RNA sequence: GUCAUGGAGGUAGAGCACUGUUUGGACUAGGGGCCCUUCUCGGGUUACCGAAUUCAGAUAAACUCCGAAUGCCAUGUACUU
RNA sequence: CUGGGGCGGUCGCCUCCUAAAGAGUAACGGAGGCGCCCAAAGGUUCCCUCAGAAUGGAUGGAAAUCAUUCGCAGAGUGUAAAGGCACAAGGGAGCUUGACUGCGAGACUGACAAGUCGAGCAGGGACGAAAGUCGGGCUUAGUGAUCCGGUGGUUCCGCAUGG
RNA sequence: CUGGUAGUUAUGGCGAGAAGGUCACACCCGUUCCCAUACCGAACACGGUAGUUAAGCUUCUCUGCGCCAAUGGUAGUUGGGGGCUUCCCCCUGCGAGAGUAGGUCGCUGCCGGG
């Protein structure tokens, strides 16, 4: 009555803290906000947070329980 | 001794590496079983083990019972090849880890103790040691 | 619930099918879309 | 029963407000403070986090007024002037939580019919 | 307070027909009949079964 | 406003002066009177509901809400919304006006009565006056109407204690 | 490849903050035994049951207030290859 | 397919555990869902805060609707589960149809076929005072290629030429 | 000193106690007007300043709850070795969670009035 499972979905970081981008590079797929977009960045429809520009890739603490991701030029 | 109910009916069976991460020291009563090596401990041999204890305590001074049989396991029938999925819930068990005290018991002298508690550690498949608070 | 098209009033030509429940939305639903052809906002009704 | 603090729950709403609202020092902030009494006018630059031009309804300057809507508007005037002399040009008005309708919204209207670009 | 959503709220003018005392109380139903009692300021009138004053356990 | 120029005149200090208030603004005032009908019947007919509100409008002066069910329970046989009871809420002056009305000329048409029943503070300061029937209230007219209903009315304090509450409730004049 | 630096990630371990499983004690609303006018409504009774409440104590692949070693991604004007 | 084969069960998609703290990872391993729904359950503007308990109160009961108090969430989120969400992504109301047309730097995923995200540009709009947001829905299932047929459109072709 | 508005993982919060006010800020008074309530001028909005620090706010005090937090030890574990092996031991490096000593009733801006 088992033996079902659904496709894995290849989440997680697609991109390191200190790495340079370009614009439209995917930097977290995720369900919900595990991270939030920072600055620079966007939250897709599916939650993906994807550089807005070229630059360097940050991950930062929000505020005590909370996680954001940035990109500085 | 059973679980009332359980979230699954099917469980790993999961290993016994370390010591007791609690229960290691004798905390209700005066006497304690602590188990010297690790291993499960069915619900039929904690009934047996604390029958033998409190007979000859002869419903004098209280037994503590410091383990409960939380894991389910299954078996597979005579006859049965494998695969089919796992087999059926067949009894219930507590995985003991060395140093977890098993049994306590207090309201008796300490040789009438050391005798319900050596009674009680030929019913149990682990090496024991008898241990006081 | 149904695929439903809705036809351009003044170009004639229908490019935008949508989805309706008939029985809770039974008459021709009413949007105003663009039309491309008329590069302009136009009221779009279904079929 | 428990009197509701108004100050409390407006900012609330002034949070809701600024969560979509924050002054750039190409674009500031012109965040309102609305009192019983007098009304007051800043424009901040939140990523400074410092106060460039400010108006209040108590300043020695225009200190003649008819109603709070009217007065309101005079520091509208006030704060778009003393602005446009610091030489910033385009805001975003930050209601500060209260309706954009009877003051706020007079002090606006009035900062916006001066040089001030919203 | 909303209009055209209530019924009138009009002043009307409360007496207990035994002990025979009056005051002002604003409510519904008019009955319109007039009062002695600040007649300059015309209220309608209600007659009205045993008041605080007159019923006994009050009294 | 024949209650409330009562209570500025001769009771605010006579109240103050017999619990020593360090200011005026501690002094206990009446926030709000909320009436609540309750008509759970109205699951299975609507029209009961149109006459439970129309008759509490009257007695209030003011047209209620129509309360709507919290959570479905089969027990009732309820569901969610489903209009069940009616809420108005009096303040100021046409609030006084009856405060005044259900202790001058409403209570005193019941059977009998006791009093500000001690049993009836909730135990923070409010006070719910338990109405058994309608009728009492002399702008129903009893041969205009078909069911009694009942009703329930909160009378909300400032009071901080049952015995501050009991005070202004007892110097206001309800038994 | 190593060094240095930054980062994502919840395993081992641990813990009980949540969810499930669970022991003992104290408390305490009910229900069930036992007589009474009684409608066993409520008393006088209670370790026959029992839901919360706390105190102490356990437990978890599909629990987590926590959380490694490693491994992984990257940066370097580092040293080797 | 299959701890020989048959009989039984299963076959595509989504969520979790197995899965060894990136990603991926098997078994006729352990658990559940899907083959839709919604004209608002979409967009935007504004406003809001839930479960439960205690106490008091007509019908009214353990439990309906009032009122106060305590309550980080013990609720809710169309629907499984996980991850999220109280500046709400939860709940009201007003106006609406962006559940737009042309696209698309660049990324993810990936044997291929496919699948996913996307700033920004142009056209013309909705809401908003503005800032701005809007190319459906908290996110991730709700689907099926080609060939062949049907219907609508069409500044394309039309077997000497016009059809 | 106080009002406004920011930053900062609550060392910043909660709770308890105290003091303060015409300069603000509040509550507060009123509904004619703009604008409001699925009923309610409660709120929102508008116009006021008789009354009051009672509350919010501000300042001060405290460690009851929370929060922060070493050192040491221990669990675990990379690499290298051994055993009698449900598992356990040794070497090297890393090193928790709990518990604890301790810390905390914030700190750091800009603008207006005084
Ligand atoms: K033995
Ligand atoms: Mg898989
Ligand atoms: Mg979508
Ligand atoms: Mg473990
Ligand atoms: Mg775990
Ligand atoms: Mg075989
Ligand atoms: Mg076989
Ligand atoms: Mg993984
Ligand atoms: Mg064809
Ligand atoms: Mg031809």
């Amino acid at each position: 009555s088992n033996g079902r499972d659904s496709e894995s979905k290849r989440l997680g970081a697609k991109r390191a803290d200190g790495q340079f981008v370009t614009g439209g590079s995917i930097l977290y797929r995720q369900r919900g906000t595990k991270i939030y977009p920072g600055t620079n960045v966007g939250r897709g429809g599916d939650d993906t947070l994807f550089a807005k520009t070229d630059g360097v890739v940050r991950f930062e603490r929000m505020g005590r329980d909370k996680k954001k991701v940035s990109v500085y030029p | 001794l059973v679980p009332k109910r359980v979230k699954y009916r099917r469980e790993f069976r999961g290993n016994m590496r370390g010591r007791a991460k609690g229960g290691t020291e004798v905390a209700f009563g005066e006497y304690g079983l602590q188990a010297v090596e690790a291993s499960w401990i069915t619900n039929r041999q904690i009934e047996a083990a604390r029958i033998a204890m409190t007979r000859y305590m002869k419903r004098g001074g209280k037994v503590w019972i410091k383990i409960f049989p939380h894991k389910s396991y299954t078996s597979k029938p005579i006859g049965v090849r494998m695969g089919k999925g796992k087999g059926a819930p067949e009894g219930w068990v507590s995985p003991v880890k060395r140093g977890k005290i098993m049994f306590e018991i207090a309201g008796v002298p300490e040789d009438v103790a050391r005798e319900a508690l050596r009674l009680a550690a030929h019913k149990l498949p682990v090496k024991t040691k008898i241990v006081k608070r | 619930r149904v695929n439903i098209t809705l036809e351009c009033t003044e170009c004639g030509d229908r490019n935008y099918i949508t989805t309706k429940n008939k029985r809770e939305n039974p008459e021709r639903i009413e949007l105003k879309k663009y039309c491309p052809r008329l590069r302009r906002v136009t009221l779009h009704r279904e079929t | 029963i428990t009197k509701i603090d108004k100050n409390k729950v407006r900012k609330k709403r002034h949070a809701r407000v600024r969560s979509k609202i924050s002054g750039t020092e190409s674009r500031p902030r012109l965040n309102v403070f609305r009192s019983n009494k007098n009304i007051y006018a800043q424009i901040i630059d939140d990523v400074n986090g410092v106060t460039l031009a400010s108006a209040s309804n108590l300043d020695k300057d225009f200190g003649s007024a008819e109603s709070k809507v009217d007065a309101a508007s005079k520091v509208g005037e006030l704060v778009a002037k003393r602005a446009s002399e610091k030489g910033i040009t385009s805001v975003t008005f930050d209601r500060g939580g209260y309706l954009y309708h009877g003051r706020v919204k007079a002090l606006a209207e009035a900062a916006r019919e001066n040089g001030l670009e919203f | 307070m909303k209009t055209g959503i209530h019924p009138e709220y009009r002043p009307v003018v409360f007496v207990d027909t035994s002990t025979d005392f009056k005051f002002l109380s604003g409510s519904t139903k008019s009955s319109s009949e007039t009062i002695k009692w600040e007649d300059g300021n015309e209220y309608p009138l209600l007659r009205v079964e045993i008041s605080s004053d007159s019923h006994p356990f009050y009294t | 406003n024949r209650l409330k120029d009562q209570y500025l005149k001769e009771i605010v200090p006579a109240l103050m002066s017999k619990f020593n208030y360090d200011s005026v603004m501690e002094v206990p005032k009446i926030d709000k009177i909320v009436i609540n009908t309750g008509v759970g019947d109205a699951t299975a007919n609507a029209k009961v509901l149109d006459s439970a509100v129309e008759e509490l409008a009257l007695i209030t002066g003011q047209k209620p809400v129509i309360t709507k069910a919290k959570n479905s329970i089969a027990g009732f046989r309820l569901r969610e919304g489903m209009p069940i009871g009616a809420k108005v809420t009096l303040r100021g002056e046409r609030m006084y006006d009856f405060l005044d009305k259900l202790v001058t000329v409403s209570l005193p048409r019941v059977r009998d009565f006791r009093g500000v029943s001690k049993k009836a503070f909730d135990g923070r300061g409010n006070y719910t006056l338990g109405v058994r029937e309608q009728l009492i209230f002399p702008e129903i007219d009893y041969d205009q109407v078909s069911k009694v209903r009942g009703m329930d009315v909160v009378i909300v304090t400032t009071a901080k204690s049952d015995e501050e509450s009991h005070e202004l409730l007892t110097q206001l004049g309800m038994p």
